[PDB]
């Protein structure tokens, strides 16, 4: 069931230990490997049509995490995991896209989330693209106007990626796409 | 046993309860004759005006004041006013070699702030293979602490790994 | 119970730690050992209790000098 | 309310294009009485608009870029010497203002005034819309034969203005830089970081 896969991956990601105060003597590269390669065994095993609801479900025990440091690292292992040409992208995109982007509530989170979006933008997809900007637009249009002065580099983070598309949509994307999907956005100048 | 006149007061639950007064204030007043119920100079003011509006959160500053002589703290350029309130730059000073210094950007007191971020990590890190070394036994050692406070914690774990480094 | 131990102590670089210092029987390492948990889990088991309300900072010491 | 409504008809077109293309015709049409009206459209609408969050719903907009250059537009073009001799100007020159804010200038005492008002805003604790306003002030600022942000180095904000300026890329850091002069160095080594 989904519960053991649940627990494959907690048991693969979970190092919980004593608080070591005692000083001990006895993961970048070997424990992350591993992880990965379990990660890819199971897979391999079965369900893959429902491995969407799966990615979710992985998703949110990722953000069911508080520290940055935790979720960077684990967020790491899935950006080699694709980079290296497996779980293609658009699905982690689709499934990240939506229900945990946590607006301007976990900058680090947040933070974490734009960058590994920026470095997967080359995201090779088909027509099926323009839903993964409307959400990337909705998310932000959610933002207020005097949020903060200091939160700045790590929301500009979301304009970088925008920017990023928006640009190389004249040599990356189709542009007319991009354009048409902006009209839920511009209706003839709406601020 | 009591429960006729307690429901019954219940009752009177609408704006209109002030005849308790004539009910109840002329027997107290045969009763008990108190004159000094409130004749003390007293007024009341809840708030005129509270902020710091001269330093940092002072749980920050007071806490890592009272910590080890062998650590020293000073400001960068001052990017943090407001908000972040402490950029700070640390040396060891002990029985062992020195480093890179961290970066210490804190976020307000729930504490999920992992201060430092290695600005300077790839080249100052690349440089040496020990302090590389270093450098990876410090981040495999953070990622076990749990909420971890940059107050305290960062920096002790970060020290514990500095003098570790001899092996 | 015979839950998982892990030797999740310094086993064994304490003949080394021994040896890169400045300063019969050894059992001294043995004694140090048995002295440093009866005196330490007291304070983690306090310190795992008090984690539950507020200020969770695991591992702070007093001046350092202090020893304790 | 000549630049109130000015600035209002402005911020409806809500189009790059047209926006510029209204501030470039108004810049010239609002010839004829270049420095004292500029002086007091500025020193009325920045700090109208800077004052409080009400009005920043309005500079949010390319607009609002439109305005900046505008306003460093007029800025550059008082500064440096005008003759300025009108039909209506010359015959209604007569006025008297303190603005309640080198030399006790008008002109210039407009110009500490918006300068000292820009470092303000640059201030933390709440930034959408003004702080990259005041970026793009500052970026078309950028201009040759250009003497604005003198900086007198008796008692004046300038220095630590620009150094919060580059704390927030060289336009500020060689402003600044007037004479090399150890005041100056300051702010060299602060770019420098």
């Amino acid at each position: 069931m989904e519960t053991q896969l649940q627990s494959i991956f907690e048991e693969v990601v979970k190092t919980e230990v004593i608080e070591e105060a005692f000083p001990g003597m006895f993961d970048e590269k070997t424990k992350l490997i591993s992880c990965l390669g379990a990660f890819r065994q199971f897979w391999g095993g079965l369900s893959q049509e429902s491995h969407e609801q799966c990615i979710q479900w992985i998703v949110k025990f990722i953000h069911g995490q508080h520290s940055p440091k935790r979720i960077s690292f684990l967020y790491d292992c899935l950006a080699m995991a694709v980079e290296t040409g497996l779980l293609p992208p658009r699905l982690v995109c689709e499934s990240l896209i939506n229900s945990d982007t946590l607006e301007w509530e976990r900058t680090q989170l947040w933070a974490l989330t734009f960058k590994l979006v920026r470095k997967i933008i080359g995201g090779v997809d088909y027509k099926g693209v323009r839903d993964l900007l409307k959400v990337i637009l909705e998310k932000i249009l959610t933002i207020p106007n005097t949020v903060s002065s200091a939160v700045v580099q790590q929301l500009l983070a979301a304009r970088e990626v925008i920017a990023y598309i928006l640009e190389r949509n004249a040599c990356l994307l189709p542009a007319y796409f991009a354009v048409t999907e902006i009209r839920k956005l511009y209706p003839e100048g709406k601020l | 046993q009591p429960l006729l006149d307690a429901v019954l007061a219940n009752i009177r639950s609408p704006v209109f309860n002030h005849s308790l007064y004539r009910t109840f204030v002329p027997a107290m007043t045969a009763i008990h004759g108190p004159p000094i119920t409130a004749p003390v100079v007293c007024t009341r003011k809840r708030r005129l005006e509270d902020d710091e509006r001269q330093s940092i959160p002072s749980v920050l500053q007071g806490e890592v004041a009272r910590l080890d002589p062998k650590f020293l703290v000073n400001l960068d350029p001052s990017h943090c006013s407001n908000n972040g309130t402490v950029h700070l730059i640390c040396k060891l000073d002990d029985k062992d070699l020195p480093s890179v210094p961290p970066l210490e950007l804190s976020v307000p007191a729930d504490y999920p702030a992992q201060s430092p971020l290695w600005i300077d990590r790839q080249w100052q890190y690349d440089a040496n293979p020990f302090l590389q070394s270093v450098h990876r036994c410090m981040t495999s050692r953070l990622l076990q602490l749990p909420d971890k406070h940059s107050v305290t914690a960062l920096l002790n774990t970060w020290a514990q790994s500095v003098h570790q480094a001899c092996l | 119970a015979m839950a998982l131990l892990l030797q999740q102590f310094k086993e064994n670089i304490q003949d080394l730690v021994f040896r890169t210092k400045t300063g019969c029987a050894f059992n001294k390492v043995l004694a140090h050992f048995v002295a440093m948990c009866d005196t330490n889990m007291p304070f983690v088991g306090l310190r795992l209790e008090l984690s539950n309300l507020e200020i969770p900072h695991q591992g702070v010491q007093v001046e350092g000098d202090g020893f304790s | 309310w000549f630049c109130n409504n000015l600035i209002k008809e402005l911020l409806k077109e809500t189009r790059k294009e047209h926006t510029l293309r209204a501030v470039e015709l108004l810049y010239s049409i609002f010839c004829l009485d270049m420095q004292q009206v500029t002086l007091v459209l500025l020193g009325h609408i920045l700090p109208g608009l800077l004052t409080d969050s009400s009005k920043w719903h309005s500079l949010m907009d390319p607009p609002g870029t439109a305005l900046a250059k505008l306003a460093v537009w007029c800025a550059l073009s008082s500064y440096s010497s005008h003759k300025g001799q009108a039909s209506t100007r010359q015959k209604k020159r007569h006025r008297e203002d303190i603005e309640d804010y080198n030399m006790r200038d008008p002109l210039n005492r407009v110009l500490a005034n918006l300068f000292l008002l820009i470092s303000s805003i640059l201030g933390s604790r709440t930034a959408g819309p003004h702080t990259q306003f005041v970026q793009w002030f500052m970026e078309e600022c950028v201009d040759c034969l250009e003497q604005g942000g003198r900086g007198s180095v008796l008692q004046f904000m300038p220095f630590t203005t620009v150094s919060e300026l580059v704390k927030v890329s060289p336009k500020v850091v060689l402003a600044i830089t007037d004479l090399s002069l150890p005041l100056g160095r300051q702010v060299a080594a602060k770019a420098i970081a």
